[PDB]
């Protein structure tokens, strides 16, 4: 099975920093998108950031300039370097893999989620 | 043979109408299936459905009876509807290849680049092209051969053979089949090349610690990518290859084989639901519909 | 044994008036390809009992019948169905090739 192991979150002071890491153990097609989505308390899950195998990247407006989604060139692991944090960034952050191996459609994988809480 | 041949044509129409009805139903009925790509799948399914309802059934009769029972007007109009729908099927297959190529290789660019409205224009283009390759030349008699023996079929309402001039046969076959086939090969080959170049970058990235090998996902992707080009080519290459052959030396390939290869192309329209609608949302929808 | 050995006179009774399928074989002693299918027609006479009856007409001894159906080369296997020619095949062929011809034309 393909499984996504999330780490690097927790409590942190405002104006601070964290470094999320999602290691995807299992068979993934070479062409894919590893990303981070987040679900704020009583809100809909939104994209935070995402990085293609190619290396193109897409960030949500809120976290532009602050966060940096990079991936391990070797393994199937993706890192969201979160800097200059604010209390609005507090959410459950979910790792995601869009796998393009079927070609016509894409198959999704979601991590359990990991809590990030930014106090003022 | 002729008892088995007649029975074989029947389930071909059944498979075509069933599959494509099921697809359109699934897409229309499920909010989750109404994606950008499935918009192009909807165009395809419409084309193949009309093939199964009107095109193939009249084609079944003409083989079984040995003659056209519905006069010169409907011969032309059926022939025009046949060419139109086959053109639209094959060209929409080609659009989907492009759509998936961009959705896989350049996913973020593609989202801004391809809107729903832009896709609608693309669909309308394909049907407009299909119309202008089919109805316009066929109904205005631009296809016609000068030959007296060919002109005996045009005068006979019982004869509904599609004998064309050199120019139509080449241009129409290129536009409707060969150009789409090349585009599909080119496009889907960049998908192969993109994936293989990406596997190369992982081996370098390791600092000479691991060498990647084809996993489960890669073998399936290459099988899938094979089925697409395989079934499409198997189904229409024979008919369209022979279609150009008869422009030079008409006697070389017999009439029965020419028609046998056209039934193979009609078979494509049944296969397309199977190839292009395997997504888990499709599978869920299909079970919910049944 | 089970093959009808035709003549010009008895062709109307043995083929044109005959009930069901008749597989006529126009052949000659001088034709090498004609004798190549001769043993295969013996096996086909057994294996298609009820479905068809094999008939043979030697065109040297019976020259009058062959011109009427336009026999150009030999051997020519004309399959008659109730006094009417349905299918045609000219030249020598193996057992499997003749079975494919007969099974297709009989159903
Ligand atoms: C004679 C057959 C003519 C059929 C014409 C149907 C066009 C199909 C249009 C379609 O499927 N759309 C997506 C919805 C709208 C563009
Ligand atoms: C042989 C058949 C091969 C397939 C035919 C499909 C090509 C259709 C081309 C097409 O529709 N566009 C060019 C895409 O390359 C779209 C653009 O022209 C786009 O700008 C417009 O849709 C609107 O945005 C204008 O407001
Ligand atoms: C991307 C859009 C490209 C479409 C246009 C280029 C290909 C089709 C153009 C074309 O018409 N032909 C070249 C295709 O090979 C064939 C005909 O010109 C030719 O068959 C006859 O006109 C002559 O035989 C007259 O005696
Ligand atoms: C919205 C996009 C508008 C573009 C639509 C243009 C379609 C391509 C032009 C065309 O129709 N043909 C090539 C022009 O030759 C194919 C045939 O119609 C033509 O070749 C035959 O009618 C003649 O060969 C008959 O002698
Ligand atoms: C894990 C194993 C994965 C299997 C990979 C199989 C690919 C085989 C299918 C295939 O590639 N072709 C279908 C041929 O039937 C050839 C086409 O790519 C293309 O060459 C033709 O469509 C035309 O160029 C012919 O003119
Ligand atoms: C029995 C008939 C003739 C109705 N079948 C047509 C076939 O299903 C589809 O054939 C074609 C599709 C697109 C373009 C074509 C074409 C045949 C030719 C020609 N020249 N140009
Ligand atoms: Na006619």
């Amino acid at each position: 099975q393909v499984q996504l192991q999330e780490s690097g979150g927790g409590l942190v002071q405002a104006g601070g920093s964290l470094r999320l890491s999602c290691a995807a153990s299992g068979s993934i097609f070479a062409l894919n998108i590893m990303g981070w989505y987040r679900q704020a308390p009583g809100k809909q899950r939104e994209l935070v950031a995402a990085i293609h195998s190619g290396g193109t990247t897409n960030y949500a407006n809120s976290v532009k300039g602050r966060f940096t989604i990079s991936r391990d060139n070797a393994a199937n692991t993706v890192y969201l370097q979160m800097n200059s944090l604010k209390p609005e960034d507090t959410a459950v952050y979910y790792c995601n893999v869009k796998d393009f191996g079927a070609i016509i459609y894409d198959y999704d994988y979601w991590g359990q989620g990991t809590q990030v809480t930014v106090s003022s | 043979a002729a008892k088995v041949m007649s029975l074989l044509m029947a389930l071909v129409v059944l498979l075509i109408v069933a599959g494509n009805v099921l697809v359109i139903a699934a897409i229309g009925s499920t909010q989750r299936l109404q994606t950008l790509t499935n918009l192009f799948i909807t165009s395809l399914a419409c084309a193949d459905l009309v093939v199964g309802l009107l095109v193939v059934p009249f084609g079944a009769t003409l083989v079984v009876r040995g003659t056209w029972l519905w006069g010169s007007f409907l011969c032309e109009l059926w022939t025009s509807l046949d060419v139109l729908c086959v053109t639209a099927s094959i060209e929409t297959l080609c659009v989907i290849a492009i759509d998936r190529y961009l959705a896989i290789t350049s996913p973020f660019r593609y989202q801004s680049l391809m809107t729903r409205a832009r896709a609608k224009v693309i669909i309308c283009t394909v049907w407009a092209i299909s119309a202008l390759v089919s109805f316009l030349p066929i109904m205005m008699h631009w296809w016609r051969d000068e030959d007296p023996q060919a002109l005996k079929c045009y005068q006979d309402p019982g004869c509904c053979d599609f004998v064309t001039n050199r120019a139509y046969a080449i241009a129409s076959s290129i536009i409707s089949f060969y150009i789409p086939l090349l585009i599909m090969i080119f496009v889907y080959l960049r998908v192969y090349r993109e994936a293989k170049e990406q596997i190369r970058k992982i081996d370098r990235a390791s600092k000479r610690k691991t060498s990647r090998v084809m996993a489960m996902k890669e073998h399936k992707a290459l099988k899938t990518l094979g089925i697409i080009m395989g079934v499409f080519t198997l189904c229409w290459l024979p008919f369209f290859l022979v279609n150009i052959v008869n422009v030079f030396n008409r006697d070389l390939v017999p009439d029965w084989l020419f028609v046998a290869f056209n039934w193979l192309g009609y078979a494509n329209s049944a296969m397309n639901p199977i190839i292009y609608c395997r997504s888990p949302d499709f599978r869920k929808a299909f079970k919910r519909l049944l | 044994d089970k093959i009808i050995h035709l003549t010009d006179d008895s062709f109307d009774t043995d083929v044109l008036k005959a009930d069901g399928a008749i597989l006529v074989d126009f052949w000659a002693e001088w034709s090498g390809p004609s004798k190549m299918i001769a043993p295969i027609l013996d096996e086909i006479a057994d294996e298609y009992q009820g479905k068809l009856t094999v008939a043979k007409l030697n065109i040297d001894q019976n020259p009058g019948t062959a011109p009427k159906y336009g026999i150009r080369g030999i051997p020519t296997l004309l399959l008659f169905k109730n006094g009417e020619v349905a299918a045609t095949k000219v030249g020598a062929l193996s057992k499997g090739q003749l079975k494919e011809f007969l099974d297709a034309n009989l159903a």
